[PDB]
């Protein structure tokens, strides 16, 4: 059987920008 | 989407265009999108498009990617984890 | 579900009956359903069934499909992106 | 290991029709 | 969970213990769980456990399952669809 | 590459029972 | 995330670092995260991080993991189910 | 075709602890 495993993660990074209008 | 400093992607083993889950520690929102690479050393974490409705500048989030593998490989698998603090300073 | 103009499906590489994620830029809602092909040239984007509770006529949305592949191929993978403006004018 | 990647996307299309009673 | 009349599972090609998505046409809720078989001819559609917070007796829902396959197979794939009316009367 | 395809569906069935307390 | 008593992980066949779905019977919330092993015998079920916004101490939850396999094997597949009562007493 | 099946589950466990500030 095939398992779904956590490959990796960025723990507690802070969002630095938000762009509702593209980059999408 | 979410442009992420290429160095951060490297540390977590995350690829550009790879599906990622973003869990907002600040507001509790959980969504899925895909990664885009931001220039190295920029320390950028940008939520773009529809994702901008789930996160705001200042929010603390956890970005994770999942892969599949056979059970035997799964039992010895070790995730690539990077921890941050301050101005997105990696440790 | 979501009937999409076949010309759009061809450009984005999305197949009929394939799983697709719909991220609503207008209201911020994100949901998953499957693709249905609509008549070519119609420029149709129709949200049918239970999904009609997540999008209204006039809402701007991003439709995406995801596929799996070995890590070695993922390294050089390139997605099929189609951009739109006006009344579903493919630019 | 197998990765999940973005295959393609229709960026910023407008919903032209919504049918809640659809039976197909 | 969601016990489903075995005959219904047979028509849709859905297996017991298989992951299923339930889209509520009535209230718009969308959730994922797994199928359980109910005795044939019972015409039962029972939402149990935590799922009971997303559906109520009387609600109209769409139950779907997704499978993976290579691109070539995907292009010629035909889903198993069953339509209902009245007292869960199949057509 | 591998695609995720709709295997099949029960279109517009009516829920006949709800059990918050097990069967789960 | 979610630290789970290792005895529980063993019984349900869930691995550390594996994806798990958490369905909250108490508040109806459903979310996905990954498993972390907690000390054997502790009877611990700890929802850490952003997930702390989806469950409170005392909430009854159902934790599940899903795997993929060829259709021929799926036909006879049997899941590993562990039942609990009282203060995380495995019955 | 490949199916997604339930591997296992912990039925009705009680959350004993919640830690929002966890960094591990």
């Amino acid at each position: 059987m095939i398992r779904t495993m956590l490959q990796g993660k960025l723990h507690r990074v802070k969002v630095t920008h938000a762009d509702l209008h593209y980059e999408g | 989407x979410c442009a992420i400093d290429q160095d951060f992607l490297d540390a977590a083993g995350i690829l550009e265009n790879e599906a990622i889950d973003i869990w907002n520690v600040t507001n509790g929102k959980r969504f899925s999108t895909y990664a885009i690479a931001a220039e190295r050393g920029s320390r950028i974490i940008s939520v773009n498009g529809a994702a901008a409705h789930c996160a705001s500048v200042g929010d603390i989030v956890i970005i994770a990617s999942f892969v599949t593998m056979p059970d035997e490989e799964a039992r010895t698998w070790r995730p690539n984890v990077a921890y941050f603090e301050g101005d997105n300073e990696m440790k």
